[PDB]
């Protein structure tokens, strides 16, 4: 498509400009989908192997992490899709979503690691 | 603007975002600029995004 | 477990309305469906034993 | 609008939210008003959202 860096975004009211990539607003969802189905099959296995008390019942923690990640992604995809007009707000919400996903992954899977110290 | 007769003129602002070419015409030079105090004008407009200058995106940085 | 699920649902829905609060013309319409989704989440949390039986 | 000549005038469309005034200049009702072409009536008092309306209401009330 393009390396990016689409400068001088033309707004309806020519007051201020904002720097952005070429088409990082609607094309990224495609790549996002490339992971979503993955996550899908992943949580599918998380539902298939949820009854496994092995590794201090690590299958339940895997399933919980999958549930939280799938919920936050199902909530983040339409938000990132409908907020493509604004730049600062869209970047802020996608950044908050990414940070929340990373934090819930580090807090749900590494919960027994922190508990046993 | 020049009326039918060519001995008077009406002083009206055509557009605030339009380049000031002549004393009778009014048309923009480029796109995404503002006429500055210089003679050329309709230019000198950098990107309106400060690098870590606004306290509105400190949330992502601290998280 | 259901309380933790409801809490993470709250923590996921909070930024959704926090970012959708802009352009309140659609926020006044999404408020109803957000409250309905929250009520449905609480209903599931409460009736998981009722749904199992 | 009246040019430098008193003989005739110049036809220029002003802002649309202005009322149907005389041939001097189109008059406005102020912020938050919309006149008509019948008697220059600027009331524009609609409702916010009708109960059980077909626009973003049927789905919510049904769910």
């Amino acid at each position: 498509e393009a390396p990016g860096t689409g400068k001088e975004t033309a707004p309806e009211r020519r007051e201020v400009v904002t720097l952005r990539c070429n088409h990082r607003d609607a094309s990224m969802l495609g790549s996002l989908a490339y992971n979503v189905l993955l996550i899908a099959l992943c949580t599918l296995y998380a539902f298939k192997t949820r009854k496994c008390p092995e590794n201090f019942n690590e299958a339940k923690f895997i399933g919980f992490t999958m549930y939280t990640t799938c919920i936050i992604w199902l909530a983040f995809l339409p938000i990132f899709y409908v907020t493509s007009s604004d730049y600062r707000v869209q970047t802020t919400t996608m950044c908050v979503s990414v940070s929340l996903s990373g934090s819930v992954v580090l807090g749900c899977l590494f919960a027994p690691k922190l508990h046993i110290i | 603007v020049q009326p039918g007769e060519v001995c008077c003129w009406l002083c009206i602002p055509c557009q605030p975002y339009e380049y000031r070419l002549d004393e009778f015409t009014c048309a923009d030079c480029g796109l995404g600029y503002w006429p500055n105090a210089s003679l050329t004008g309709c230019f000198e407009l950098p990107q309106e995004y400060i690098r870590w200058g606004d306290a509105w995106a400190v949330g992502p940085v601290t998280i």
